[PDB]
Parts: C-alpha cells; sequence; structure tokens
C-alpha cells in the first residue's frame, strides 16, 4: 500500500509511448510496434487489477489509493489521485477497453510508430481523468486528450476527417475553458484556495454563486456526454472513425462529461443541482428520442450507431437528476455497460467496413451470406443495446426506471410524464438497430461483388475481442451486484449528501 | 440533402428549407416546453 | 451471502492476459487480401 | 423432496448449457461443429429430457399433496429498494412446467425430420434449446420483475427463430416486425411494473394484491387512477398472445420454420400471455374495470382472427389466424372471472395445435414432392382434393386435432369447449353471443382445412407444370416423406389426448379445478343448474355440428357455391381476403410516420443547430479576414494610428 500505485498506472503508457520511436526492426509495417503497445496496455491492466484485488478495499466510501504528491505549491496544485467508487469501474473499465483497442488497431499500417503512440498517451491521459482529486490537473486531463486524439481522427479516419477533426478539437477545446472557469471560481470562493476535489466539495457555497458554476460544468460536460443541444460535434468524429479510435472515443471518453456529473455537479454542487435536476431529465429524455429517431432516419452505418450512443447516454441523466440510491446506481451502470457495449458494436462496423468498403448500406444486403460469424456476433452486441435481459443494457435501463419513480423528490404528474416518455425509447431501440442489421445481412439481394467487396472473411482475433467483451456485458446482465458492490458505499454518499438538500 | 436521400426508404417529399424552419419551432419549441414545464410542475 | 467481484476477477485476469498474447498471433484476412491497405478508413 | 425442490433452478440452466457449448462451439470451431449435426443434437435433446425428468416428477409431487415451495434470491440491491429473483414451484407453475418441456422434447424429435437436409441443422438445435431455457424460466418466476427477465428474453429467441433462414427477404422484414410489436407491448409491460413498484412497494404476485386493495379503500390511490396500472401490465399479454391492437406479426411468423411455429404457439403465446394474467389475478380481481377491458379485447380477437381463416389458402397463416382466436377465446374466460377453465382449455390448446402445426409439416415436406418448393397452399398442379385417400397416418392426426377444437359428440369439446360458453352469457350475452356466433365458424374454418386438402384427386395432372428439381423429385411423393422421426411425435403428442379423454371427464373435470384454486379459496359462478346444463351443451353442439355441414356441403362441390355466393360478399369477402385492412394501416401510418417524424429531426439536426457550430467558425473567419485590411503597406498610416490613439487615451483616462 505504500507504492504508488495509481501514479503509475497514468504515468506507465505515457513513459512506455516514448520508447516507441526507438522501436527497432521497421521491416514494412510496424509489427513489434504493434506488439509493443499490446504488450505494455496488458500489464497495465494487471497493475489495475493488483491494485484492485489487493489495495481497493471495498464497501468503503473514500479514496483508497489516495496518494497527494506536492507539485506546484505557488499556485497550490497538488499531485493528488486516487479512486473512490464513482472512479474505481471507469478506470477498471478504461484499462479494459483500451487493452481491446490496441488488439482492434491490428489492421493499422499507414503510421503504426504514430498510432501507438497517441493510443498509449489517450490510454494513460483516461485514467488520469477518473483517478485526479484535482482542479488544474483534472483540467489538464482532459485537455491531454485532445491532441492525441484530434490526430487519430485527422490520419486515420475515413472521409471528410478534417472536417470532423478540427470540429471536435475546437468544440472540445472551446468547452474544456469552463472547467478552468469554474474549477477556479470554485477554488476562490471564500479563504481557502485549496484545488482538491474533496476540499472543495466540503467548501459552502451560496445558491447564486452555484448556478452560474452548474451552469458552466454543464455546458462543460454537455459537450463530452452528449447532451443534445451540444451533441452536434458527435457523429462527424464519430462518424469517420477506424474501429479502434471510436472504442475509445464513444467507450471511454462519453464516460468522463459522466463521471464528472456525478463527482463535480452534485458532490461539491448540491444546491444547484437540486434546482436545476427537473432540467436535466427533461434534456435526458429528449436524449434518447433525438437520437433515436435521427438513428432510423441516418443509413450511413457508422453514424447510425454513433447517434445510438447518444440515446443510451440520454438514460444516465435521468439517472444522475433521481436523488435516489438506485437511480443514481443505474446511471453509474449505464456508464459501463454502454462502453462495453459500444465499443463491441463500433470494433464491429469497422470490422464490417473492411470487408465490403461501403457503409453506405445500400449496396449491402446479403452480407450474412457470405460472413456468417461477423453477422453472428453483430446480432448479439445489437442484442444488448436493445436494453435485452441477461445483457448489462437492461438492467441499467430498469434502474433508471424505478430509481425515478419510487423519488420523493419530484411531484407525481412530473414523475409519470417522463417514465413514459423515456420508456419510448424500449420501443425506439430495436427500430433502427434491427433495420440495420436486416439492410446488411439478411437477404438474398447482394452487391456487384466484382467491382467492390471482392473479399469476404472472419478473423478468430476479431472473434475474441467480441467474445471477451460479451463476458462483462452478460456477466452483469445475470448478476449486476458485481459491480454494484464496487460503488454501493460510495453512491450511498452521493445520493445522501443530496438527500439533506431536497425540501427546497 | 442530397445525400440523406439515399435510394432507401428515406426521401419522403419535404426536405423544403421552408420545411426545416416549420420543422424546428416544433422540435426545439416541445424541448423548450417541457423545460418551462420542469422547473413548475416538479416543484 | 454475496458473490464478491475480487475473487473472480483476479481468476479472470491471468486468462485475460495470455488469451490477448495467443489471439493476436493467430488472424487472418488482415495480411493476404488486405484491400483497405495502409489507410485504415479511407 | 429435499434434492428434488432445493435444486429446482436446474431446470432453466440445464437447456442454457445446451446452447452455451454448441454456441460456443459454432463461433470457435465451425468447421467441425457443424459437421458433427448428429450427435450435437442428442446432446441438446439429452439435457431437455433430463429437465423433463424435473418436471415430470415436481409436478407430479405437487398432486399427491405437497405445499408450494419458494425461494428468493436478492439481484439488486440498494438502500431499502431490493430485488429478488427465485422461484416458486405452484400447481400453476408445475402444469406449465410440464407443457413447455413435453412439446419442447417432442419437437426436437420433429426436428430430426423437417431437416438433416437443411445445412443450418446444428444452429436450430442451439437455438431451440435457447427458446426452451428462457422459457422455463418465466413459468416458475415468482416476481413481475422475474417474469420481465424472460418476457423478453423469449422474445429473442422468437426473434431469432422466425429469422432462422435469413436467405429470404421475407422472413427478413418478418423477424423484425415481431421484435417490435413485441417490444411495444413489453414497453407496456415496463410501464406498469414499475408503476405498480412505485403503489404497492414489492414485485411478488403474492404481495401485489393485498397492498393494491390496502390503498384503493382508504383513500390514498383513486379508484379510476389505479385501474390505469393494471391496464398497461395487460398490455404485455395483448403483444405475446396476439390480441386486438398487436397480433400483425403471426402471418408473417408461418415465413420461418414449420417445427419454431408450433412452438410459437405452444411456448411463447398460449403459455407466456396467459400465465402472466393468470398470476395477476391477486391484481384484476379487486378492479372491475380492467376485466371488462380484458374481456372485450378477447371477445373481438375470437371474431377478427376467425374471418381471416376462410379464403386464406396457406395452410400456416390459416392456422396462425386461428391460435389468434382460440387465444381471444381463451383470455376471454380469464376476462369473465372463470379462469380455471381457461387454464385447463391451455392443456388441450398446447398438445393440439402443435398436433395441427406439426401435422401440417407432413403435407408440405409430402408438397415438396409433387409441387415445386414455393407453393404450400391450397394445393394447384393436380389441384386441392385428396392427400388422406393416400392413407398417411399424418393425415389422421390433424383430424382428430380438428375434431377435438370444434365441440364435436364423440370426442373432446364436448368435455372441454363449452364451459366457458354458460360462463359468458351470463353478465352481457349482447356483447358476447359473437362468440356463440363465430363458436360454428372456429368449426368451419378447421374442417375448411381438413376436407379440402385431404378429400379428393391431387395426384392426377399438373396446372403449373413448373417443378424442374432434383430436390423436389427426391422430396418423396405418395406421402410417406415423412420419416420414422414423424412416426413418433405425430402419435406420442396424442397419449395425452387420450389422458384428456380420462382427465377432464365429468368426474374429472371437477377433480382438476380443485387443484387449481385462486389467491383465495372462494369460487365465484352465477348460476349452473343440471337441467339448464343440457339444453346449454345439447345445442352448443349443433351450432359446431352445423358449422361444419355447411363446409361439408361447400367445399365438396369441387368450387364453393351455395346460391349467390360465387359472387361473393365482396363488401366483407375484400376485407377476409385482403386480410382484414389491418396491416396497412399500420404501415402507412405508424412505419411511414415513423419515416417522416425522425427525418426532419435529422435535418434540424444537421442545419439548424449544426448552423450555429458552422456560424461560430464562420464570424470568426471572416473577422480576421476583416482586420487583414487594417494594415495595409503604407507605414504614414501605422503612424496615424500610433498618434490617434495617443489622442484617445489622453481623453479616455482624465475623467
Amino acid at each position: 500500500s505504500t507504492f504508488p500505485w495509481l501514479t503509475t498506472i497514468i504515468l506507465f503508457p505515457i513513459v512506455a509511448a516514448l520508447a516507441i520511436p526507438f522501436i527497432p526492426d521497421p521491416t514494412g509495417k510496424g509489427r513489434p510496434i504493434r506488439w509493443y503497445a499490446l504488450a505494455v496496455g496488458l500489464i497495465d491492466f494487471a497493475l489495475i487489477v493488483y491494485a484492485f484485488t489487493n489495495f481497493y478495499d471495498l464497501n468503503t466510501p473514500g479514496m483508497q489509493l489516495w496518494e497527494s504528491y506536492d507539485w506546484i505549491p505557488e499556485i497550490g496544485l497538488r499531485w493528488s489521485v486516487g479512486a473512490d467508487g464513482l472512479s474505481m469501474p471507469l478506470i477498471l473499465l478504461t484499462g479494459f477497453i483500451t487493452t481491446l483497442a490496441i488488439l482492434a488497431a491490428w489492421p493499422v499500417t499507414l503510421k503504426p510508430r504514430l498510432f501507438y503512440f497517441l493510443m498509449l498517451a489517450m490510454y494513460g491521459g483516461q485514467i488520469a481523468v477518473f483517478a485526479v482529486q484535482d482542479m488544474l490537473v483534472f483540467f489538464l486531463a482532459w485537455e491531454l486528450e485532445l491532441i492525441p486524439v484530434y490526430l487519430l481522427l485527422a490520419i486515420w479516419g475515413g472521409h471528410k476527417r478534417q472536417y470532423a477533426a478540427t470540429k471536435f478539437i475546437l468544440y472540445t477545446a472551446g468547452s474544456s475553458l469552463f472547467i478552468l472557469v469554474a474549477g477556479l471560481a470554485m477554488a476562490f470562493y471564500g479563504d481557502t484556495v485549496s484545488f482538491d476535489m474533496q476540499t472543495l466539495a466540503a467548501k459552502d457555497y451560496a445558491l447564486g454563486f452555484q448556478l452560474l458554476v452548474y451552469a458552466g460544468f454543464l455546458v462543460a460536460y454537455g459537450v463530452k456526454l452528449p447532451i443534445v443541444p451540444l451533441h452536434t460535434w458527435l457523429p462527424d468524429a464519430h462518424g469517420e472513425a477506424t474501429a479502434p479510435v471510436h472504442m475509445l472515443l464513444a467507450g471511454i471518453l462519453l464516460k468522463m462529461g459522466g463521471y464528472a456529473l456525478i463527482r463535480m455537479n452534485v458532490d461539491m454542487l448540491p444546491a444547484a443541482h437540486a434546482k436545476f435536476a427537473p432540467v436535466l431529465v427533461i434534456l435526458g429524455v429528449v436524449n434518447i428520442i433525438y437520437a433515436a429517431l435521427t438513428s432510423y432516419a441516418q443509413r450511413n452505418l457508422k453514424r447510425k450507431i454513433a447517434y445510438s450512443s447518444i440515446s443510451h447516454i440520454g438514460f444516465v441523466l435521468i439517472g444522475i437528476a433521481s436523488f435516489t440510491n438506485l437511480g443514481m446506481s443505474g446511471a453509474v451502470l449505464q456508464m459501463v455497460s454502454h462502453g462495453l457495449i459500444g465499443a463491441s458494436l463500433f470494433f464491429l462496423v469497422g470490422a464490417t467496413y473492411d470487408r465490403t468498403h461501403t457503409l453506405i448500406l445500400e449496396e449491402m444486403g446479403g452480407v450474412g451470406q457470405k460472413m456468417k460469424k461477423i453477422f453472428a456476433m453483430f446480432t448479439a452486441c445489437s442484442l444488448a443495446s436493445l436494453a435485452l435481459p441477461g445483457m448489462s443494457g437492461f438492467v441499467a435501463e430498469l434502474m433508471v426506471f424505478i430509481g425515478f419513480a419510487t423519488s420523493d423528490a419530484y411531484s407525481l404528474p412530473f414523475r409519470v410524464i417522463v417514465v413514459f416518455l423515456a420508456a419510448v425509447g424500449v420501443i425506439l431501440t430495436p427500430i433502427y438497430l434491427l433495420s440495420m442489421l436486416r439492410e446488411i445481412f439478411y437477404g438474398p439481394e447482394n452487391k456487384e461483388l466484382v467491382e467492390h467487396e471482392a473479399l469476404v472473411d472472419a478473423e478468430p482475433r476479431e472473434v475474441f475481442i467480441i467474445a471477451c467483451l460479451l463476458v462483462p456485458i452478460i456477466g452483469i446482465g445475470l448478476y449486476p451486484k458485481l459491480l454494484t458492490q464496487i460503488y454501493d458505499a460510495t453512491t450511498g454518499q452521493v445520493i445522501a449528501r443530496a438527500r439533506e438538500v431536497l425540501p427546497t | 440533402a442530397t445525400d440523406f436521400n439515399r435510394g432507401i426508404m428515406k426521401f419522403d417529399g419535404a426536405d423544403s428549407p421552408a420545411m426545416i424552419a416549420i420543422s424546428a419551432v416544433l422540435i426545439l419549441g416541445f424541448i423548450a416546453g417541457l423545460i418551462w414545464w420542469a422547473l413548475h410542475t416538479a416543484y | 451471502a454475496v458473490i464478491s467481484v475480487k475473487p473472480i476477477l483476479l481468476a479472470m485476469t491471468p486468462v485475460f492476459i495470455l488469451l490477448c498474447l495467443f489471439f493476436g498471433t493467430r488472424n487472418g484476412f488482415y495480411d493476404t487480401d488486405q484491400y483497405h491497405g495502409n489507410g485504415s478508413a479511407h | 423432496m429435499e434434492p428434488l425442490y432445493q435444486y429446482a433452478w436446474l431446470i432453466p440452466v440445464l437447456p442454457l448449457l445446451g446452447a452455451l457449448i454448441v454456441g460456443f462451439g459454432l463461433i470457435a470451431f465451425s468447421e467441425t461443429t457443424s459437421k458433427l449435426r448428429r450427435p450435437s443434437a442428442i446432446f441438446i435433446m439429452a439435457l431437455m429430457a433430463i429437465a423433463m425428468g424435473h418436471s415430470l416428477t415436481l409436478f407430479w409431487s405437487q398432486v399427491q399433496g405437497h405445499l408450494p415451495y419458494t425461494q428468493m434470491i436478492e439481484w439488486a440491491a440498494a438502500g431499502n429498494l431490493h430485488i429478488a429473483m427465485g422461484y416458486v414451484i405452484d400447481p400453476l407453475a408445475a402444469l406449465m412446467l410440464v407443457i413447455v418441456t413435453t412439446v419442447a422434447f417432442l419437437v426436437m424429435l420433429y426436428s430430426d425430420g423437417y431437416m438433416a437436409h437443411d445445412p443450418g441443422y446444428v444452429r436450430f438445435f442451439a437455438y431451440l434449446s435457447l427458446f426452451g431455457s428462457s422459457m422455463l424460466g418465466l413459468v416458475v418466476s415468482p416476481n413481475l420483475v422475474q417474469v420481465y427477465i424472460f418476457w423478453e428474453l423469449v422474445g429473442m429467441c422468437s426473434y431469432l427463430l422466425i429469422g432462422f433462414w435469413y436467405d429470404r427477404k421475407s422472413a427478413a422484414e418478418a423477424a423484425q416486425k415481431a421484435f417490435v410489436t413485441n417490444r411495444v407491448g413489453d414497453f407496456g409491460l415496463l410501464l406498469g411494473m414499475v408503476g405498480l413498484f412505485w403503489a404497492t412497494g414489492t414485485f411478488d404476485f403474492a404481495g401485489m394484491g393485498d397492498r393494491l386493495t390496502e390503498l384503493v379503500n382508504t383513500g390514498l390511490l383513486s379508484p379510476s387512477l389505479a385501474a390505469i396500472l393494471a391496464i398497461l401490465v395487460f398490455l404485455g399479454p395483448v403483444a405475446k398472445s396476439a390480441q386486438f391492437p398487436l397480433h400483425v406479426w403471426l402471418p408473417d411468423a408461418m415465413e420461418g420454420p414449420t417445427p419454431i411455429s408450433a412452438l410459437i404457439h405452444a411456448a411463447t403465446m398460449v403459455a407466456a400471455g396467459v400465465f402472466l394474467i393468470a398470476r395477476m389475478f391477486p391484481v384484476f380481481e379487486q378492479l372491475p374495470q380492467v376485466m371488462t377491458t380484458i374481456a372485450w379485447t378477447g371477445a373481438f380477437t375470437a371474431f377478427m382472427g376467425a374471418t381471416i381463416a376462410i379464403t386464406q389458402n396457406d395452410i400456416k397463416k390459416s392456422l396462425a389466424y386461428s391460435t389468434i382466436s382460440q387465444l381471444g377465446y381463451m383470455v376471454m374466460g380469464m376476462g369473465v372471472g372463470a379462469y380455471s377453465a381457461g387454464l385447463f382449455h391451455l392443456m388441450t390448446h398446447a398438445y393440439f395445435k402443435a398436433m395441427l402445426f406439426l401435422g401440417s409439416g407432413s403435407v408440405i415436406h409430402s408438397m415438396e414432392g409433387v409441387v415445386g418448393h414455393n407453393p404450400d397452399l391450397a394445393q394447384d398442379m393436380r389441384y386441392m382434393g385428396g392427400l388422406r385417400k393416400y392413407m398417411p397416418i399424418t393425415g389422421a392426426t390433424f383430424l382428430v386435432g380438428c375434431l377435438a377444437i370444434s365441440g364435436v359428440p364423440p370426442f373432446a369439446g364436448f368435455w372441454s369447449k363449452d364451459e366457458i360458453l354458460g360462463a359468458v352469457f351470463h353478465a352481457n350475452p349482447a356483447m358476447w353471443l359473437l362468440t356463440w356466433l363465430t363458436a360454428g365458424l372456429t368449426a368451419f374454418y378447421m374442417f375448411r382445412m381438413y376436407f379440402m386438402t385431404f378429400e379428393g384427386k391431387f395426384r392426377n395432372v399438373p396446372p403449373e407444370r413448373q417443378e424442374h428439381h432434383d430436390h423436389h423429385s427426391h422430396h418423396a411423393a405418395v406421402p410417406h416423406e415423412s420419416p420414422w422421426t414423424m412416426t413418433l411425435p405425430l402419435v406420442v403428442l396424442a397419449i395425452p389426448s387420450t389422458l384428456i379423454g380420462f382427465v377432464g371427464t365429468p368426474f374429472n373435470n371437477l377433480f382438476e379445478v380443485f387443484i387449481h384454486a385462486p389467491g383465495e379459496e372462494k369460487v365465484a359462478e352465477h348460476a349452473v343448474d343440471l337441467t339448464e346444463f343440457l339444453i346449454l351443451g345439447g345445442s352448443s353442439v349443433g351450432i359446431g355440428l352445423m358449422g361444419i355441414t355447411v363446409a361439408y356441403l361447400m367445399y365438396l362441390k369441387g368450387t364453393p357455391s351455395p346460391q349467390a355466393i360465387a359472387k361473393a360478399i365482396q363488401p366483407l369477402y375484400q376485407f377476409s381476403l385482403h386480410k382484414w385492412y389491418f396491416d396497412e394501416l399500420y404501415e402507412a401510418v405508424f412505419i411511414k410516420g415513423c419515416r417522416r417524424l425522425a427525418r426532419q429531426v435529422l435535418e434540424v439536426d444537421y442545419n439548424v443547430v449544426d448552423g450555429v457550430v458552422n456560424l461560430t467558425g464562420f464570424v470568426t473567419m471572416v473577422t480576421g479576414e476583416g482586420l487583414k485590411y487594417l494594415q495595409n503597406g503604407r507605414a504614414q498610416f501605422y503612424a496615424l494610428i500610433v498618434l490617434l490613439a495617443v489622442l484617445g487615451f489622453v481623453i479616455f483616462s482624465v475623467q
């Protein structure tokens, strides 16, 4: 427990990506660089499990990897890390998806020395978001995945990469500044100039002051977690991307905007949360109805599920703004479930595009006759995003519905209309996911098969990435207390800190 | 809207710019109408 | 009586690691036809 | 008892492992497991027969006098909000345990006959055990959560099995419709399950009726507001049992395999859509406005699906329209209260629709012999008449299947059918004389399908004269095409039909109802007499008997022509021939409307809220191209701005 664990896990892929320009044997494409990034991504995920199974010490509220090193005493910023219940599933989820995102990045031979540098820089930079208990290091880690995810789209992407990359880097750097604006407004409130997330949560702020900080954070966190007014950056950068870049985009980077909503808008700002919680559940339902219709109205294959990622995000906002120990338990569960469901779905889109090279879905039809294991895995991965029971996509949405309309916060004429409107997405998600399956694989009417899509196969490595992603999908769907026991005591302190605010 | 009107079940026929603004005031009015519902009907 | 996550995550972690190192060696279609080529989504 | 009842959770999880193993063997070892077609069938069939060995002694233990036995395991806990998921062994549940696993073992015996010409032999037995393992957990369910884990799970296996072949464009659109229409039922079920956990506070059926009647008389809930909860829960079974608003997916559910059609009408339709309302009679019996709603939508479906079975040439689509009506004939028995007889028309429906469906596939595998692979309707190309004149044993096994569904004197229906007719002519016989009118019509379309295709001449000369297939000439005309794997399941599914010649008799109709007690011990009935029961039966057998004499004379003239009926009743004939004009209402309004509402959400995304983002980057690019012209060379002008700003700052800063 004396060893620096979370400091190592953050800083290991960053310092090991510097050895990527020094990797020998450039015999053609980068084959040893490809094996080196998997070798460091695997042993860094093993450090997350070794810190978990030996030193996490669950059903304990608070951080148990708390290492507060001094960095700059003049400003007051410290290198303070720590994993509580809101962080440790997403820290474990980041180490699991990005290890497969290196394994998903096997056919990339364009610039392999540059690819695995930026993907390992995102591997150190995404764990660094959930782990740090600070503001100026949180804004550092939030904008640490600003350059390496720009270049992952602008070099290895579809068409209109440069529109998708520069719209994204202007939309998130132009919204991460409100983490600096609101993070500095909170630290200079009062007399203590501390920047750690512990003291800044325990500080008492005025109600008029918190409504500015809550509006600043909602602009900052409504971009990454795509709240439907500030969501236009997503389906361009998510529509023009490769499969391994997309598993970091929708799998992890969307959850950083949901991690910080529970951490920096409910813990630190409880009185502004209660005043502007009913706008979140309104924005959370219309996250679902807008994006599931727009998924049905789109025919681009990579852009269809890219909008479906916005719809599964919409159940998180109903879970956060419900003030329930089961509602908030369904919000953290929806972040882990959609991260495993999306990274399994978006891996197979890049697998399907690697054989057909179209993504337009009109020239497709009858792909399932040629390849069989891809269609067998595309069906089971899309079934998890149908909120099908036996899989974690259902119990993540089941806790949200039960957690909303049992809460003694809203009135009865409000709670019925939200639960009725958020259950329209239960109808709407089989509309486009099954129409995508039908108009690609089901049918005899194949393509030209002479100019485009001359090859068809299914690699056994691509089966393993799907099959190992469906173990935490199904395994949480058959026992949802497997993940809830990581945050049963921490969510019980997040909600009870807001239970003291609700008569207002 | 030329790429949105592919040879599948889309292209209903109401993609005119006169329809874009009249679909905006109903969609964006329903979100704002539910937001102004939310701050009064909840509590 | 609760099934705890730590003994089944610690038991599935070395199964997870040595299968990623094995399944990388066994792969197809990304070395023989490979008409996507260098640009992985162009 | 203790190794028989404490290990009762093995009955769902045994056939799950049959699909878990061979599902892991097809996704990783598809070169050998696709060749291992014959041993992997008997491997999956063994673990279903073992689970058949559990239910055959778990239900037999219940009829000897054993108590119901419950078990609950915590599922997802929070602060003061628990989810419990276990099982119960109920005489209602144990009777449903035998029904679902006899017809699952029997359809696996059937599956060796309809295929082993099909290369999807291994995957079919994987999906068959995935249906059973998802349905054997639905019948043992104690909670409303636990019925909802397996409500959409059997909808998943209903989606995967209708689109089994996936190379037809017709079976492509058929599987998607069956999931969506069941999801609207799952949309209603999920709304009421949260809505009843809101009011009562527990998810179990026993703890929901006592809590609903505790608040409806105290004054916390309103009698009008709490009535809307139970209709939403009832909207679940109106999708799975194919009631009035959601029944469109059943003509297209016959686009899948014929053995699946016997299982999606014995295990997920008459089993699932009737078990959930049977468990919720603690809730529905305290609400009178809900029970008259269930009885009204059951009464119309007994008339709605009945008329479309006539002028339906397809044999599988005519049986799909019958089980729309027979389910509506059964769900209305649970609407008028008399629901013990509604559960004893359950046993004679599952073992007889499977008699009719699996018997129909023996005709279909016979019809591939002389006729090509595309048509399977009422016969052309050596047209309709005779199949039983060639004397198969598959011909006499759907006749007895048709005989026990009309209400004939010398067989079943005399003891089973007209029991819920006396209980429905009590309260509202004006709206429920409609069932008596179609009671002779259920006798019509079933016997309309018997001697139109089995009595006459159907081997003489081809009118179409286009088969030209080596797989059709090897399909073994003279109907012995049905192999030894059809000799057994077309007979041993009738050994309970001999048992219903002994159970459900005038000394065993009474002794079965005492097994099926309600939530309380009370039995509600208006009036039953000794003298009135003969005219209520002797006139109700005649309408079923005259309902086939108007079919014995119509479809044995060659043409269906009494006077002025060849020039038909085209105000009404255009409804039944074009299938009620209900599929096109759901298609031209809902399908086109959700293609029209969704499109302008995409164009308000790409143009309106994306136009603001592409305007922040546009008024900044043209701003820098306006101050680019501030410098223009001519360094005198640069000295002008230096000297003007000196004059500016000395007025700006002195005040």
